[PDB]
C-alpha cells in the first residue's frame, strides 16, 4: 500500500510438481510476470504461518 | 448452475468431491484436464454468484487435508463444517 | 542498385513464377506438423492433435540438415505434404534456462583473496579467448571447477565476477528442483540442457548448494531412496561417459562436497579445490577498504580499528554491517554513518551467524 | 541464392515425384507407429484391409497373397502392435516408431591405459572383432564368441576410456542407451519402447549398443522394493526376454557399466547373459610406463629426462590418474612459465597432485564383492 507497488502471491505447495517439473519452469514464468510489472512484491504462500 | 439463478428455492448438492484431491498432470489433456477446466469454471460460474444469493452448493468429502487450499478464499468456499465423532 | 537492370532481368522473371508455384503447394492453412523421421525415399510422418493419417512425401524447399526428428514443419494445404520448416527462437519448452545479459562485474570487493583468485582464472578465463597452447603442449585443460566452503563470502562472489570476465555466453542452471518427489525427472532435464546448448561454445554452468545427491556408502547401488542416487548418475554421463570438446563447463559451489566429491569429479576432468580461508591482516584491509570507496562516513573514525581484533568476518559479513549501519544513518537523511553504528552492526552479525565450536587450546 | 534456383528443377521434378503419387490419388497424401491408411481402397480372401486406430479397428485371419501390388493408399502397412504381419507385398515393416534414440557416428577415442589392458583388451577384441575375422573357427571347434560382458571399477579412470576406444575400431553402428533416464513413468516406456531397439537389432545388422547405468536398472532386493522400482526391475527382466527364447550373437553385443560387479541382482549376474567379465583394478608399475609415453608423444619434453625415478614417486594408480600428474605439470609451465616439461616438474607434480592435491575423496574400500 504505502510503497506504491503491487503484491504478487505465489503458492508454495502448488509450486512443487511431480512428473516433468512445472515449478522449475514456473520460476522463470513468474520472472516474466515480475519483468512485466516492475512495482510489485512477490510473496511466498503456503509455506507461511496462518496459525 | 444456470437453474440456480432461475429457480430461487433450489439446492445443489455435490457428494464426494474428494475424487480429486491435490493435482495430477501425466498425460495432460488425456484423462486429466476434465477437472482442471472445472477449477477455472469454479472461478467463473461462482463469479455470477452473490447476485441472487439463492444458490446452494454443498460439497461432501472425506479427507479435507489434501484438497485445494485456494478454495478457502472467500467468494468460493467460506466456512467448512467439521464432522468429527466425539 | 546496379544489378537491378542487367542481372535482375533474367531473375525476377523466374522469381515471381516460382512464388505462384509455391501458392500451389502452400495455400493458406499452412498446417504445422511434426517430422518424426527422415526417409531416403522422401516421405514423412504427420503429427497433430487431430490424429492425422497421411502417406505424405517430402517435397522441395527442405534439406536433410533443415529437417529434424521432432521439430515442427509446414504442410501442404490439401495433400498435407511437407513444405517448409518452423524456426526456433525465444525460450524452449525445456527446464529453466537463461539466455544472455551483460553484467557489470570486476575484482573489487573480493580484493585480498587474489591468492586463490588468479588460480581459477588460469583454468577458466584463459582457455577461452586464446584457444592455444594445447597444440604445442597437447594436454587437455580441465573442464569445470569445484568449490567447497561458505558461499557468498567472496568464494562464490568470485564466480560471479568471472562470469563477466569471459565476455561470452554464460549459463546458470538450478540444481535444487531436481530433488522433486517424482522418480526419474532428474536425469531427463539435465541431458536436454547440454545437448541443445552444444551449439554455443561458452556455457560455464553454475550450481549452488546440492546437499542431496551422492549417497553411495559401501556399494555402488544401495537399497536407499531412488529420488537421489539415480539423479546423480546422469552427471557421470556428462563428465565421463559422453565428453564434449570443452564447451560445456559445470561448476558446483556447496558447503561440504567431501562425501559428494568422488562420485563425480573423476581424476582429471575437473581439478579445482577452493575452501573458505580466514583472512589475515592484509586481506581484511582490502575487503573492507574497497567497500568504502563509494561509501562516506566520519573522517574521525579509522576503518582499520576493528580489523585488528575481530572474529571471522568475511565480505558477506561486511555487506550487512554496511547496510545495517547505513539504514540507521539514512533515517536522519545523512550520507555519513557515525561510529556507534559500526560496533552496533558488528555485534548482531557476530551474535547470529558466527558461532564457534568452543574448542580452545589444542 | 542456391535454394532459390534449386526449386526450379525441383518443382518441375515434383510432378515427377507426383507421378509416383499418381498410383493412388485417393485420401489426399518406412518408420511408423501403428499401420494406418485411409479406407485402404486398393486392398479364402482376396483384398486385405486392416487398420488399427480410434475408428474402424480391422482384423483378418488369412493373407500372404497379392491384392495390393506392393504399396497402397497410406503407404503404412506392416509391423505394429506386434501380432500383425503384412510381408508378401514388399513391406515397410519392423520400423522404428516414435521414440527417443541416440545414434552418433565415429566415437573416436585413442588409447588410454595399456598397463593392465595388454591381454585385457584382447578379451574385448574376442567379442566384436573375432566373429568379423574368422567365423569358420566357430563352426569347426563348436565354440561361440562372448556376448554379454560387465564393466566394474572406479568411475572412468581409464576403464570407460578403453570401452569407447575399442568401439571405434569395430567400424559398426554405435548406439548409446543409459539407465538413468530409462525409468520415466509409464510401464513399457523403459521396456517395450527399448524392446523396439532390441527387435531392430536383429533386423539391422552390424549394430553395437553399450548398456549404460545398470545401477539404475538392476540391483539386489530384500523386501522386494519400496514401490516405483518394479518397472525398474521389470526392465532388468525384459533384457532377459530378448536373451531368453532366441537371439543371434553375431550382430548383437551386450556391455554394462557400473562401479561394483555384484551390486546387481545375483540372478541377473548369473552367466549366459554375461559370458566374460572385465576385471579392472590398479595394474603394476612397469606396465603403466607406456602411459607416460602416450601422453608424451604429442608433448614436448626435455631430452635426457629419466622416467624411472618419476614412476617411483607414484604408487599403484590408473591411467587417468597419471594424466592428472601431467595436467598439473602443464600448469607448471603456465604460471612458472616453463619452456618444456622438465624432470623437476614431474617429480614435484606427484607430490603436488597425488600427495598434495588429491588427499581425500577417492575410491579405495568401496569395492569388495557385495
Amino acid at each position: 500500500h504505502h510503497t506504491d507497488c503491487k503484491f504478487i502471491r505465489v503458492s508454495g505447495a502448488e509450486l512443487v510438481q511431480k512428473y516433468i517439473g512445472e515449478g522449475s519452469r514456473m520460476v522463470r514464468e513468474l520472472f516474466v510476470m515480475a519483468r512485466e510489472h516492475a512495482p510489485s512484491i512477490i510473496f511466498m504462500d503456503e509455506i507461511d504461518s496462518i496459525g | 448452475f444456470r437453474l440456480a439463478r432461475e429457480n430461487a428455492p433450489s439446492i445443489i448438492f455435490i457428494d464426494e468431491v474428494d475424487s480429486i484431491a491435490t493435482k495430477r498432470f501425466d498425460a495432460q489433456t488425456g484423462s486429466d484436464r476434465e477437472v482442471q477446466r472445472i477449477l477455472i469454471e469454479l472461478l467463473t460460474q461462482m463469479d455470477g454468484f452473490d447476485q441472487s444469493t439463492n444458490v446452494k452448493v454443498i460439497m461432501a468429502t472425506n479427507r479435507a487435508d489434501t484438497l485445494d487450499p485456494a478454495l478457502l478464499r472467500p467468494g468460493r468456499l467460506d466456512r467448512k463444517i467439521e464432522f468429527p465423532s466425539l | 542498385f546496379v544489378s537491378n537492370s542487367e542481372i535482375l532481368k533474367p531473375f525476377e522473371k523466374k522469381q515471381e513464377e516460382e512464388k505462384k508455384q509455391l501458392e500451389e503447394i502452400r495455400g493458406n492453412p499452412l498446417s504445422i506438423g511434426t517430422l518424426e523421421e527422415i526417409i531416403d525415399d522422401d516421405h514423412a510422418i504427420v503429427t497433430s492433435p487431430t490424429m492425422p493419417d497421411y502417406y505424405v512425401s517430402i517435397l522441395s524447399f527442405v534439406d536433410k540438415e533443415l529437417l529434424e526428428p521432432g521439430c515442427s514443419v509446414l504442410l501442404h494445404h490439401k495433400t498435407m505434404s511437407i513444405v517448409g520448416v518452423l524456426q526456433d527462437d525465444a525460450d524452449p519448452m525445456v527446464s529453466v534456462m537463461k539466455m544472455d545479459k551483460s553484467p557489470t562485474e570486476s575484482y573489487s570487493d573480493i580484493g585480498g583473496l587474489e591468492s586463490q583468485i588468479q588460480e581459477i582464472k588460469e583454468s577458466v578465463e584463459l582457455p577461452l579467448t586464446h584457444p592455444e597452447l594445447y597444440e604445442e603442449m597437447g594436454i587437455k585443460p580441465p573442464k569445470g571447477v569445484i568449490l567447497y566452503g561458505a558461499p557468498g563470502t567472496g568464494k562464490t562472489l568470485l564466480a560471479k565476477a568471472v562470469a563477466n570476465q569471459t565476455s561470452a555466453t554464460f549459463l546458470r542452471i538450478v540444481g535444487s528442483e531436481l530433488i522433486q518427489k517424482y522418480l526419474g525427472d532428474g536425469p531427463r532435464l539435465c541431458r536436454q540442457i547440454f545437448k541443445v546448448a552444444g551449439e554455443n561454445a561458452p556455457s560455464i554452468v553454475f550450481i549452488d548448494e546440492i546437499d542431496a545427491i551422492g549417497t553411495k556408502r559401501y556399494d555402488s547401488n544401495s537399497g536407499g531412496e531412488r529420488e537421489i542416487q539415480r539423479t546423480m548418475l546422469e552427471l557421470l554421463n556428462q563428465l565421463d561417459g559422453f565428453d564434449d570438446r570443452g564447451d560445456v563447463k559445470v561448476i558446483m559451489a556447496t558447503n561440504k562436497i567431501e562425501t559428494l566429491d568422488p562420485a563425480l569429479i573423476r581424476p582429471g576432468r575437473i581439478d579445482r579445490k577452493i575452501l573458505f580461508e580466514n583472512p589475515d591482516l592484509s586481506t581484511k584491509k582490502k575487503i573492507l577498504g574497497i567497500h568504502t570507496s563509494k561509501m562516506n562516513l566520519s573522517e574521525d573514525v579509522n576503518l582499520e580499528t576493528l580489523v585488528t581484533t575481530k572474529d571471522d568476518l568475511s565480505g558477506a559479513d561486511i555487506q550487512a554491517m554496511c547496510t545495517e549501519a547505513g539504514l540507521l544513518a539514512l533515517r536522519e537523511r545523512r550520507m555519513q554513518v557515525t561510529a556507534e553504528d559500526f560496533k552496533q552492526a558488528k555485534e548482531r552479525v557476530m551474535k547470529n551467524k558466527v558461532e564457534e565450536n568452543l574448542e580452545g587450546l589444542y | 541464392l542456391k535454394q532459390t534456383e534449386n526449386d526450379l528443377k525441383d518443382i518441375e521434378a515434383r510432378i515427377k515425384e507426383k507421378a509416383g503419387v499418381k498410383e493412388s490419388d485417393t485420401g489426399l497424401a518406412h518408420p511408423l507407429q501403428v499401420a494406418r491408411c485411409t479406407k485402404i481402397i486398393k486392398g479364402e480372401d482376396a483384398k486385405y484391409v486392416i487398420n488399427l486406430k480410434q475408428i474402424a479397428k480391422f482384423v483378418v485371419g488369412l493373407g500372404e497373397r497379392v491384392s495390393p501390388t506392393d504399396i497402397e493408399e497410406g503407404m503404412r502397412v506392416g509391423v505394429d502392435r506386434s501380432k500383425y504381419n503384412i510381408e508378401l507385398p514388399l513391406p515397410p515393416r519392423i520400423d522404428p516408431s516414435v521414440t527417443m534414440m541416440t545414434v552418433e557416428e565415429k566415437p573416436d577415442v585413442t588409447y588410454s591405459d595399456v598397463g593392465g589392458c595388454k591381454d585385457q583388451i584382447e578379451k574385448l577384441r574376442e567379442v566384436v572383432e573375432l566373429p568379423l575375422l574368422s567365423p569358420e573357427r566357430f563352426a569347426t571347434l563348436g565354440i561361440d564368441p562372448p556376448k554379454g560382458i560387465l564393466l566394474y571399477g572406479p568411475p572412468g579412470t581409464g576403464k570407460t576410456l578403453c570401452a569407447r576406444a575399442v568401439a571405434n575400431r569395430t567400424d559398426a553402428t554405435f548406439i548409446r542407451v543409459i539407465g538413468s533416464e530409462l525409468v520415466q513413468k509409464y510401464v513399457g516406456e523403459g521396456a517395450r519402447m527399448v524392446r523396439e531397439l532390441f527387435e531392430m537389432a536383429r533386423t539391422k545388422k552390424a549394430c553395437i549398443i553399450f548398456f549404460d547405468e545398470i545401477d539404475a536398472v538392476g540391483g539386489a532386493r530384500f523386501d522386494d522394493g519400496a514401490g516405483g522400482d518394479n518397472e525398474v526391475q521389470r526392465t532388468m527382466l525384459e533384457l532377459i526376454t530378448q536373451l531368453d527364447g532366441f537371439d543371434p550373437r553375431g550382430n548383437i553385443k551386450v556391455m554394462f557399466a557400473t562401479n561394483r560387479p555384484n551390486t546387481l541382482d545375483p540372478a541377473l549376474l548369473r552367466p549366459g547373459r554375461i559370458d566374460r567379465k572385465v576385471e579392472f583394478s590398479l595394474p603394476d608399475l612397469e606396465g603403466r610406463a607406456n602411459i607416460f609415453r602416450i601422453h608424451s608423444k604429442s608433448m614436448s619434453v626435455e631430452r635426457g629426462i629419466r622416467w624411472e625415478l618419476i614412476s617411483r614417486l607414484c604408487p599403484n594408480s590408473t591411467g587417468a590418474e597419471l594424466r592428472s600428474v601431467c595436467t598439473e605439470a602443464g600448469m607448471f609451465a603456465i604460471r612458472a612459465r616453463r619452456k618444456v616439461a622438465t624432470e623437476k616438474d614431474f617429480l614435484k607434480a606427484v607430490d603436488k597432485v597425488i600427495s598434495g592435491y588429491k588427499k581425500f575423496s577417492s575410491t579405495s574400500r568401496y569395492m569388495q564383492y557385495n
